[PDB]
Parts: structure tokens; sequence; C-alpha cells
């Protein structure tokens, strides 16, 4: 069986593009966003001429950043501005773009090196991070050795250490599936096949009864992966059906707010995915997004939220009071502002990623883990997540 | 019609930096950019007309990661 999701509504479909346009005008290499880009484009909407400015920023930014800035881009946004130039029907190339590749390629080396000939060592990043690599220099018809893919199928092979979340596999089983289609490393042929196979079945059995491939978020990128290929003997098709009767029902209740989650989403719904970024069709026709007129109405109603740290000594636990509506990161700035309380974010193609509480930065494996109650973890970031009136949020260090 | 140190691809009208004026690259659609005007880790290889070492796995993978291109040219 194949996995299908047939048409969602056109509304509904424009109102989550027109949370994307605002960012077209966002040019500043802090908000630049390639994701944002490869999403329109695999869409069936378009921002017109905002587009070609768009491209043309990430174009400055990235090649003036990584090869003469203010926090340039990381190797992971590298390989996703890759995609963007694919979403435009363009290879990589002269000088400049030949030195691009290969420091992409570098830093596949040293994730390779960094996990080691036992495969112990984690790579410094992560595994969704490899696989996004591998598939952004294949997506260019760029070769990696045999070596640096076989990190990715022990990863996800029989027996392999560690447990990756739906996303990493999703990522993983694209890289798997252009490298086979190009007919790349054909001395890791069948176990590429295999490994497509592996992680077909293991996302089906991450499916939750109420649809969704682990979790609300993980579905969309699962669903570009489970859409690439079919699916033998399995029910593909009813377990697609089933994701989009999930996906409908949160789409309804307004789950994707982040511009990010929505790039991968907007693919899916017009029945492409990256594996498109082979063959790309520039010139299908898209329909023109045009602002929301949309008022603005303000809340008059106060909520307070309870933010606590357990994770440092002495422990923080205050009652903060803010407009309903606001999110975590409103809830930590009144803290701030309140005395006693200090944080630090930094940019990242999701939005505001929190790496420091209290003066206490996470470490290597460590991250800033966001709860709400009962030990619930959020599954949206500071800036995307509302919390209602009476909640308990914290902000637990973990390792992982 | 853009800021000085900066040369406006014309066709376009998009404006690009100067180090790209004359790079042998084409950075503007109209191309107008162009005309107007130490020791290596084991496993690694040196490339023959610079400091530059690569993997020895990059030699002839179908992309010159050598300025000089020396880990292509090799191959044929
Ligand atoms: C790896 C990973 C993943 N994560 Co995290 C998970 N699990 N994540 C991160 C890890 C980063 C560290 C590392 N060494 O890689 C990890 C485990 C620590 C992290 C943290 C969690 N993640 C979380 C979620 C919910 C997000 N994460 C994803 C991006 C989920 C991702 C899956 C996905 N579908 O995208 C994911 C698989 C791949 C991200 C990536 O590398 N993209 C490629 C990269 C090139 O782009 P980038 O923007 O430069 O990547 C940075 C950011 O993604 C930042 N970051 C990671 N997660 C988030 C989440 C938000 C909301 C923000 C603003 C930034 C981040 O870390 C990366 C830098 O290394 C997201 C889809 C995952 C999911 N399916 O649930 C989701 C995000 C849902 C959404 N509505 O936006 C947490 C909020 C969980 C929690 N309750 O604490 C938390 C972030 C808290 C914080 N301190 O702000
Ligand atoms: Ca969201
Ligand atoms: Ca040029
Ligand atoms: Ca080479």
């Amino acid at each position: 069986e194949m996995c299908e999701i047939p048409e969602m509504d056109s509304h509904l479909v424009e109102k989550l593009g027109q949370h994307l346009l605002p960012w077209m005008d966002r040019l500043s290499l802090e908000h630049l966003n390639p994701s944002i880009y490869v999403g329109l484009r695999l869409s069936s909407l378009q921002a017109g001429t905002k587009e070609d400015l768009y491209l043309h920023s990430l174009k400055l930014g990235y090649q003036q950043c990584l090869l003469g800035c203010q926090g340039k881009p990381s190797m992971g946004q590298l390989a996703l501005y890759l995609l963007a130039l694919r979403a435009n029907c363009e290879f990589v190339r002269g000088h400049k773009g030949d030195r691009l590749v290969s420091q992409l390629k570098w830093f596949l080396e040293d994730e390779k090196r960094a996990i080691g000939h036992d495969h112990k060592g984690h790579p410094h990043t992560s595994y969704y991070q490899y696989g996004l690599g591998i598939l952004a220099l294949c997506l260019h018809q760029k070769r990696v050795h045999d070596s640096v893919v076989d990190k990715l199928l022990y990863a996800v092979e029989p027996f392999h250490q560690g447990h990756h979340s739906v996303d990493t596999a999703a990522m993983a089983g694209l890289a798997f599936t252009c490298l086979k289609r190009s007919n790349f490393n054909p001395g890791r042929r069948q176990r590429i096949t295999m490994a497509i196979r592996t992680v077909q079945e293991e996302i089906l059995k991450a499916q939750t009864p109420e649809g969704h491939f682990g979790n609300v978020y993980s579905t969309p990128l699962a669903l570009q992966f489970l859409m690439t290929s079919p699916m033998r003997g399995a029910e593909l098709g009813t377990a697609c059906l089933k994701a989009r009767v999930a996906l409908l029902a949160s789409l309804q209740d307004g789950a994707f707010q982040n511009a990010l989650m929505i790039s991968q989403l907007l693919p899916v719904l017009n029945h492409k995915t990256y594996i498109d970024l082979i063959f790309p069709d520039c010139l299908a026709p898209r329909v023109m997004l045009e602002p929301a007129a949309e008022t603005i109405p303000q809340t008059q109603e106060i909520i307070s939220v309870t933010l606590q740290v357990l994770s440092l000594l002495p422990p923080y636990r205050q009652s903060i009071s803010v407009l309903a509506g606001s999110t975590v990161e409103d809830v930590l700035k009144k803290a701030h502002e309140l005395g006693g309380f200090t944080y630090e974010t930094q940019a990242s193609l999701s939005g505001p990623y929190l790496t420091s509480v209290m003066g206490k930065a996470a470490g290597e494996r460590e991250f800033w883990q966001l709860l709400r109650d009962p030990n619930t973890p959020l599954l949206q970031g500071i800036a995307d997540y509302r919390p209602k009136d009476g909640e308990t949020i914290e902000l637990r260090l973990v390792s992982w | 019609s853009c800021p000085p140190t900066k040369f406006q691809c014309r066709t376009s009208g998009l404006c690009v930096p100067l180090t790209w004026r004359c790079d042998r690259d084409l950075d503007c659609s109209d191309g107008s950019d162009e005309e107007e005007c130490l020791a290596c880790l084991a496993g690694e290889l040196r490339c023959t007309l610079s400091d530059d070492c690569i993997p020895l796995t990059w030699r002839c993978d179908g992309h010159p990661d050598c300025p000089d291109s020396s880990d292509e040219l090799g191959c044929g």
C-alpha cells in the first residue's frame, strides 16, 4: 500500500501559509530561515517576488559568513541552505559553492570521527543533523564515503545503541532514499535498502492511538518519509489515513503556530517531500499568499503562572502574573523584571532556544527541558507554548 | 540605486559585494559581475599546490575539495 494524504481544505492550507508570510520580510541573519523557503517552494502557496529577495538574502548571508556576520550559520543550517538552492532548481556551484560543499563534508567527517570506529561516541550535534547533511549533499549529487553512510546505517540497524526519535529516523530515511534513488554508495546498496524498510517499520510502530507518529510535530517529517516509497506487506494506506485524521484535528485546534513546523508540513499537504528536490518542478503553479487582514484584540484577562527551577540551589519558585495568551518566554521576561531570575537564549530555525537559566548554562549532551504539571514535557518552545491560568512551568536541566 | 562597495546586478536590480566582482563566479543572473570590472593527520593527504589536508576518502569522489582540484585530477 501507499502513503496518501488526500487534499485538505484550501482555506485551512492558506491560513497555515499566512503564518509563514510575515517571515518573508524578516531578512536579518538571525531570522533568515532556509527551511521556510524550502517549505514554501514545495507547497501549493507562494509569496511572489518576496521569495526572490529571500533567496538573495540567504545567498548573501550564508556565503559571506562562511567564506569571508553576527552569529554566522551552523553546518546543519548550511545543509538546509543547500535544500533551498534545489528548491530554486539550482545546483551549488562556482568556487564559493565548491567550498561550501567541502565545509559540509568536513562537518560529516568530524561527526564520523566523533562517533568513532566503535560507534559509542555521540555526534557533537545529533544524528538528525548527520542525516540532514548526507541528504543535502546527495540532493546536489555530491558523494560521501561508505564509512560516512555506515554511521547512519548502524544507528538504525538491528541491535543499535541508543534511542532515536521519529523525527531522527524519518530524516535518516530521507537521506537513505536519496542515496538509493541516486544509486550512490553501491557498496552499501542492500543495507541502504534494508535500512529504509527498518525506518518504515519503526515509524509505523510509533503511531499513537490518536493517529500521530510519535507526536503531532513528528508527523509531518514522518509523512514526508513514508510518502517516498511503497511498503509491501504493511497497511501503509490505513496508517497514513489515520494520521490525516489526527493531523486534521490538530490543525483545527491550532497546533501549528511555529514557522519551522509549518514549513515541514506544507510540502506534505501538497503531496511533496524533500525527495522532490532531486527533480524539482519550480514552475508548477502556486497560489499567491496575501496578508491575512486581521484585527488583534488585546485580552483583558490576567493569568498567574508558577515558574520553578529545582535544578539549582537555592531553588527558584515564583508565581508570575501575565496577560492571558502570553508565552512561556513572556513569563521568563516578567520573572527577570521582578528580580532574582535570569536566563539566556540563542537563535535557531525553530525560534529562541533556552540555553542558560540563572547563570547555569547547559553543557555537553545536556539541555534545559521545559515541563508543565504534572511532569509533562512541553511539545512547544518558550516562544510558542502559551500556559493556562494556574499552570506550573518547570525548567529542568537534564542529560540525554 | 544601491550602496557603494556593493556592485548592482543590472538586470536583476539586486546588489552584491565587490569581493564577488570579477571573481569567476556568476553571482548575478545578468552575469554583469564578471565581464564588468603543518603536518597532515594520518589517513589524510595534502593538496598538491597548497597547505590543505583532506581525508584520503575524498580522493576521486567526484568533487574538487582541493583549490587546485588535485584530488580529482589524478583520477581518469
Ligand atoms: C535534536 C533535537 C530535536 N528536537 Co527538540 C526534541 N525532542 N531538540 C533538539 C536537540 C538539540 C540538541 C542537539 N544536540 O541536537 C534537543 C534534544 C536538546 C532539543 C530540545 C527539545 N526539543 C523540544 C521540542 C518540543 C522541539 N525540538 C524539535 C526541533 C526536535 C527536532 C526535530 C525536528 N522535526 O525538527 C530535533 C530532532 C532536530 C533539531 C535539528 O537539529 N534541526 C536542524 C538544525 C539544522 O536546525 P536548527 O534550528 O539550527 O537546530 C537547533 C534547534 O532545533 C535547537 N532546538 C532543538 N529543539 C528545539 C525546539 C525549539 C522549540 C527551539 C526554539 C529550538 C530547538 O537545537 C538545535 C541546535 O542544535 C521539535 C520538532 C521536536 C518534536 N517533534 O517534538 C520541537 C520541537 C516541536 C515545535 N512545536 O516546534 C523541547 C522543547 C522539549 C522540551 N519540552 O524541553 C526541547 C527544547 C527546550 C529548550 N532548551 O529550548
Ligand atoms: Ca507550534
Ligand atoms: Ca561574481
Ligand atoms: Ca574530492
